[PDB]
């Protein structure tokens, strides 16, 4: 029984983990997007 | 006041031959002033010999991409015209030749009898002139063909990261079609085009040897386009392939087009737009890429009755990066396709080959691609792999499952091993729906795991050998018929008897 | 006077006129493309002024073949499309060119895609239910009079049957029309759709706008605002509730993103246009509820990455007011019309503007098969002998009440002739709360399938 | 005619010629800087033409002390290096002078480094192994000869020491040429390989080509074409098998990113140059080995930031035949020599050539590796003790291996201490056969470490 | 800001003002909006420097007044509308340092 | 060491030692809780927790937020006081008592409080 | 520069010289600085190619 | 409270003052949910918070 609570909260909390990470990855993913176009423009804009 | 009308008239004087001259040249562009009438992409011939493409048309010069050969041009060069836009050769004589992206033979054997010219940018079969994808077009890969069908007529991304098996996938869906090809039949034959962006040398002279060697060759054309030659090239490449396809497209045949890889398509057009100083995008890419793919991909169709009932199967392939199927040209591309394999190099290291991620990859077309016996014999595959897939974790522990539960798994590890397939070795779609239904029905639950790719080979030779009457059946009907079941059954079971397994237990 | 062309880099096309005649911005205008093989008449849309005469264009046509110098001329007006009943039963592209009967509409009235969302004093004051009469969607759900609906699915789990079912309420239970705006449409889909809605027979109730994927992307752009223009004509003009289909628009952002990409500016967050929010308002708003008839929206919303902070789905989602989410699991079950209970959602399920019974029914309904989707992970492993009896009985009926939320569509009655069945509100909402409180789970299981109500689920008890 | 030096701006000048006399694209001009502390002959390759008479070059040695207006005088060929046998054991840099014997190779033969690469019609796959003795490049990334062989690496993993060890191991007993191109490595290691091979008496079968890293970027851009031409003529000209190394080779790509920008090239993905991948399918496809004549090519490729996704090593990647790609996770837990089994590929890895023994080994050792990597999430948490009894035999079995790919190297003998040894192909496939089935389950996993070879092992387990 | 204008104006006049902004992120997006086209480089998440200011410079101005000034006030209630509940956002970082 | 002396030093690095370990289970404290830990670790984690609450402190400018007055802990009761946590003589009290205590003698007080 | 042709001074006359570079992190930005001053479009990160 | 609750949502049992703050705690959460559009005047939130 201790161990059929202990893995359900163990589930919840890798649950919330893997939506913080993906939480995460996805503001890395804009952020990664956003200084890639910066970066691009900047060396179009000085042509 | 009289300033305007005169300036009027001037630009309007502005038969006689046309003829501009270089002013910049660099990195594979060259802009040419003068030839006030040239038309967007059309075909410049500068002095050596070499060839152009007006891609951008400002008023002080047209920017032109060189299609090879670019060190020969210089400033002051003489560029001449020619008044035709981008077009290639096309007819039945490309069939078992390597061509560049001009239609011009490579592989070093004489001329090729060009039926007519299609220009590169002629219309996609509109609304109007398409019909519902109902022919199957059997890759001979027990995955794609029970799972994620392809119908002549669809759009098939297969899409995954570097050596996962996309080209031998698509390989054997080329070597499949040496049977359609034999019987002589233009409404089963499907030809291929193999378009090749990007690829080394070497390894398309692989892949026209893995074709010759299976007889595909004599059904294939390579419209080749190696890292070697310059960016136009590379860009053109599914468009001349699409091209050659079209014309057989719109003469009634089936066509089956192979681009490896879009990525280097989009690759190639992006140096191409960079270099013409065209703004670029996310990833550096144009704004126009999206637009690049489409305009490739929708020519692939499935002509009316009224326009010959011909089709144009594409399989396109695209090298994702990091298995992101996010990046900006994977997800055009899915956009733009009518379904997915995804191919993983985790399966592919975990012996799933070819890597086909099920549950991810999926078709749109679906079960109205395929025949009737593989719609009705691969139906319960898919949810018993899915099955499978999640009751994965409790392997462990199976003491403690279900009866149910643990026949689940036992089934889906069955399965799974069932949708294993050697490379460059594609099964006629009889030979498909015997395998599946060995697993389906439950005849492979006695045979061990490490065997089920074995008892498969063997058995389907077996029957081959000796009781052809039942893929004879399942091909001329396309259903398995109840009768036909019996009596494959009889012979599984008489079969399992004679099957020694590597471990050495009893398989009855 | 008429203009020329002095640039072309792919599809943007700068045209110099007269100075007393350069267009205004968003007019159309006609250039040709006359070598042989593409020869056509570009239609161009102004999109910048660059001073001393020239004006910059995105080519709503592939340029391939324009000739620098080609007269260009104005129409004088933005892209202006057909309206009228007209244009029931015909598919139509961005331009307004019908495409199944090419030349038809030409003469019908005309009006701009470019046109201004209600004066603030016409916007109704207060959300209205639409009472499309399915039970998932009435009670779970319940839709927006004048609102927008996020549709998730995909092939196979009948989004098509679904989109059918709804037009032929929306022509037959309020007497309105329905387009389809198919933005980046596939042309398979595209031909699938026109072939399914002629054999189900409910072409004749919606007008079919496509704007095709291998299209450049201005008619990608402007093809949810000519579907729209339609619908406001069916709206303002014909006192016709209408049901405005935009799939997908996220194609409708992406294609934004590349003319502004290709106008050269400068790219926003995550690559996104910096007027995003402003497209997609001026896109959205115009669907609303004015002088008591509305164009509601059902508009299937690609999620990038499946990130719903991404600026697409973002900027879109601040704007829809229900979602209805298709699952294949559901659809597997054979319970169309294949919504998912739990996932879906909807911001009208309130109790102060759904009344407190709806609401009270409605959140007994997702907590049991809240319940009962929890105990589906021990019940495919253990099996279901091992629950409790509380477990057991509460799994029967939550068996039966989504078994329940299937109806007999009338997008059905094309396959088996069983007239599709309109459940009213009420009815849904008392039946549901019978179903919570046990009232029905002595029938069997299969007595919920595709039943419409409470007397044809006695009538099918009784057959059974 | 002379040109005039009009704009110079770090390695790219540009330089005005009378409107008769424009130097073709690839070209060889000759300015003269003469402060004397910089005093020299600079070399310059046009690179653009940008009308009115001007093109624009780059820079083979510093521009430092260059002078506007100085005249600048037309070679009227590209870059040529000598070739021939003479070539044979001595050190030259990208421009063919010779460093170890200054004024040595002046009066060869000529070659231009600017050539087309070999038809397509004269491409045939090569099938052949190339047995190294290493146990992970014998077994799951086995080379072939005449083919294309790559060492991706991120910074510091080893790519040199690998290639050395290369070189140490097929070279030595090749028949045949080498021509190794420092393409912007560190000078220190050319140093070393430079005095290893006159040791070895293998320099005198040996031409190096040094561009390193000191240089511009204009010879880290043409020393790879330099080297490649003395290969290439050993492949034509005297058909001679050819061993071609190369380290690393993107500096090549890395250089001309350094000088696109001042070249007026928009700038691509991750701020590498737009012609990125048609620069290296050029360079790449002169590697190739025609029909009847042989170039074994091996390839350091660096990975910035680690990135295997970065633009530069994604296009590199589609170039090879075999690919040992050496990653920092790998090297930090010292497994020397760094490489990833799993990321590492060879096209000759089917049963149909390396046989079906050997094939079956090395994808059951993948197989092991893959699943061992899974485990590793739930091991590092959950802790081993709660894994399967399969799954911890497989974990066992899996570190195992991990250890036992490790070898010590000749080249890594002042790293470790302890001398080189080599282990025969049949050897590896039986012991690694041996792993997978469990037969040294009962050695401890630290017996594995750095032995090479069954011998090897037998003795460390007694050891321990 | 003509929000914050009709406010001050009776702020000064010694009038008690309560400002209520749905939603200061929309205006963040429309002076990038702006800022792109007007091509000022981008910075974090897109937004020019000047967002950061845009936002202070409305959101400074609702202040008590002192009696010197009528004693007047103007409660400032800008709402933000993160995404994720991300309160490190830029813009919501920006804002819970500048209220 | 040259500086703030030996001791003062020696507490620090260990406060950070036991801290730097605390952040190193972080992700295992996340999943599965102290109750998996090594008995050392789990020691280690519940003065960890004891020491970093201990590091708050009533500040007196927070006077005006919460109302309690503000407290100032002289140096050599601080490396006192966490000389005696990371030896574990306080890991029997519970973590409350550290909380915005600010002292040894305040510490006493709230653990008879509490 | 300065500190390397200091110590090459010492090296090339036959001693033995050690160099630390405190922090090359601080001047590769001041060579962003120095680049994106004088108008050289960047690469990546924003630092000269 | 929040903290407390999500201990217990998992812990087999607590003392009766943790069970007590649960309570007291459910109860404050209860009494400041709110409808909307109903404002309550000062002395109103006093006596409710009372
Ligand atoms: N079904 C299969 N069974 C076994 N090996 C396979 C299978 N399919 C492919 N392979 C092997 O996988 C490796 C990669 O195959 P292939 O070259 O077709 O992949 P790819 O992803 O298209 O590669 P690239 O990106 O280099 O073009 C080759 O060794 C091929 O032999
Ligand atoms: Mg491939």
């Amino acid at each position: 029984a201790s161990r059929r609570r202990a893995m359900k909260s163990a589930t919840d909390n890798a649950d919330d983990l893997i939506k913080a990470l993906t939480l995460a990855a996805n503001r890395e993913r804009q952020a990664q997007i956003t200084q890639e176009i910066s970066e691009i423009v900047g060396g179009a804009n000085a042509l | 006041a009289d300033i305007e009308g005169a300036i009027e008239d001037y630009v309007s004087s502005f038969e006689r031959e046309e003829i501009g001259t270089v002013i910049d040249a660099g990195d594979g562009i060259a802009h040419v002033e003068g030839l006030p009438s040239v038309m967007t992409q059309e075909l410049l011939e500068f002095p050596g010999g070499v060839l152009g493409v007006a891609l951008n048309l400002d008023e002080h010069s047209v920017g032109a991409v060189i299609l090879g050969e670019f060190e020969k041009i210089e400033e002051g060069q003489q560029v001449k015209r020619t008044g035709e836009v981008l077009s290639v050769p096309v007819g039945d004589a490309f069939l078992g030749r390597v061509v560049n992206p001009l239609g011009q033979p490579i592989d070093g054997q004489g001329d090729i009898a060009a039926e007519t010219r299609r220009a590169l940018e002629l219309q996609a079969p509109s609304v109007v002139q398409r019909q519902s994808v109902s022919e199957p077009l059997q890759t001979g890969i027990k995955a794609i063909d029970a799972m994620t069908p392809i119908g002549r007529g669809q759009r098939q991304l297969i899409i995954g990261d570097r050596k996962t098996g996309k080209t031998a996938v698509c390989v054997d869906t080329i070597l499949n079609q040496r049977e359609a090809w034999l019987t002589g039949d233009p409404k089963q034959q499907v030809r291929c085009v193999y378009v090749a962006i990007g690829q080394k040398g070497t390894t398309i002279a692989s892949v026209k040897r893995a074709l010759e060697e299976g007889g595909a060759m004599e059904y294939t054309t390579i419209v080749a386009a190696p890292a070697s030659d310059a960016a136009g090239f590379k860009w053109l490449a599914p468009y001349t392939g699409s091209a050659i396809g079209q014309h057989w497209m719109y003469n009634g045949k089936h066509v089956l087009i192979v681009f490896d890889d879009l990525s280097k398509q989009a690759d190639a057009y992006r140096a191409i737009s960079l270099l013409l100083r065209r703004p670029p995008g996310r990833e550096a890419f144009p704004g126009d890429v999206f637009y690049l793919h489409s305009r490739l991909l929708e020519r692939c169709a499935k002509l009316s009755d009224e326009l010959g009932g011909g089709s144009m199967t594409g399989l396109p392939i695209i090298e994702t990066k990091a298995n992101d199927i996010s990046a900006f040209i994977p997800t055009n591309v899915i956009s733009i396709t009518d379904g997915q394999c995804f191919l993983e190099s985790d399966l592919f290291n975990q012996g799933v080959r070819p890597a086909i991620n099920v549950g991810v990859s999926v078709s749109r077309v679906g079960g109205a691609a395929q025949i009737k016996a593989m719609k009705e014999v691969a139906g319960s595959l898919r949810l018993d792999l899915s099955q499978y897939r999640e009751l994965e974790a409790f392997a462990a522990f199976a003491s403690d499952l279900d009866a149910a539960s643990k026949a689940q798994l036992d089934r889906g590890a069955r399965l799974v091993e069932l949708l294993k397939q050697p490379q460059y070795s594609p099964l006629a779609v009889e030979e498909q729906v015997v395998a599946i239904f060995l697993g389906t029905q439950g005849h492979l639950d006695s045979v061990p795991v490490e065997d089920v790719q074995r008892f498969e080979s063997e058995l389907l030779e077996h029957v081959k050998a000796s009781h052809s009457d039942i893929f004879d059946g399942i091909r001329e009907t396309k259903k398995l018929s109840e009768e036909a079941e019996e009596k494959l059954v009889s012979v599984i079971n008489e079969f399992k008897k004679g099957f020694q397994a590597s471990d050495g237990s009893s398989v009855v | 006077t008429a203009g020329r062309v002095v640039r072309i880099t792919g599809p943007v096309v700068d045209v110099e006129f007269p100075r007393g005649s350069v267009p205004e911005l968003f007019n159309a205008l006609h250039a040709e493309i006359t070598f042989g093989a593409l020869a056509k008449t570009l239609t161009l849309e102004v999109a910048q002024h660059l001073g001393d005469s020239l004006v910059r264009c995105i080519s709503m046509q592939p340029t391939d073949g324009l000739v620098r110098g080609v007269e260009v001329t104005d129409t004088g007006a933005s892209i202006s499309v057909p309206v009228g009943d007209g244009v029931k039963g015909h598919v139509f592209n961005a331009l307004g060119d019908c495409l199944d009967d090419p030349g038809y509409g030409k003469d019908f009235e005309h009006w701009s895609i470019h046109r201004k969302p209600p004066a603030f004093s016409d916007l109704e004051p207060r959300t209205e239910m639409l009472e499309t009469g399915l039970k998932v969607v009435d009670l779970l759900t319940p839709y927006v009079r004048g609102g927008k609906i996020a549709l998730f699915g995909g092939a196979g789990v009948g989004k098509t049957v679904l989109i059918q079912e709804m037009i032929n309420r929306i022509a037959r239970n309020f007497g309105g029309t329905s387009v389809f705006a198919g933005v980046g449409e596939r042309t398979r889909e595209g031909n699938d759709l026109w072939v399914e809605l002629a054999d189900a027979n409910v072409l004749k109730d919606t007008a079919l706008v496509f704007g095709q994927m291998d299209e450049p992307p201005g008619t990608r752009m402007r093809v949810a605002l000519s579907a729209l223009t339609m619908a406001e004509f069916f709206r303002d003009e014909q006192g016709q509730d209408v049901l405005l289909f935009i799939d997908n628009i996220f194609r409708f952002t992406q294609a934004g993103s590349e003319v502004s990409t290709l106008l050269g500016r400068m790219p926003s967050a995550v690559g996104y246009q910096p007027t995003l929010a402003d497209e997609m308002g001026e896109l959205q708003e115009r669907i609303t509820s004015t002088r008591g008839r509305s164009i509601t929206s059902m508009q299937a919303v690609y999620v990038p990455a499946d990130d719903y902070t991404d600026p697409a789905p973002a900027t879109t989602f601040a704007h829809l007011d229900a979602t209805t989410e298709l699952s294949r699991a559901v659809f597997s079950k054979g319970i169309f019309p294949a919504v998912d209970p739990l996932a879906s959602s909807s911001t009208i399920l309130d109790p102060a503007i759904v009344g407190d019974e709806h609401y009270r029914v409605a959140q007994e309904v997702i907590r049991i098969l809240q319940r009962y989707k929890d105990l589906q992970d021990i019940i495919a492993i253990l099996g279901i002998d091992e629950l409790s009896e509380e477990d057991k009985q509460l799994v029967n009926r939550a068996r039966r009440i989504e078994r329940f939320l299937s109806q007999n569509m009338m997008a059905a009655e094309q396959f088996t002739g069983q007239p599709g069945s309109t459940v009213p509100l009420k009815e849904t909402i008392e039946a549901f709360d019978k179903l919570t409180k046990g009232e029905f789970d002595h029938l069997p299981e299969q007595a919920f399938f595709l039943i419409g109500g409470l007397d044809d689920l006695a009538k099918k008890a009784e057959s059974l």
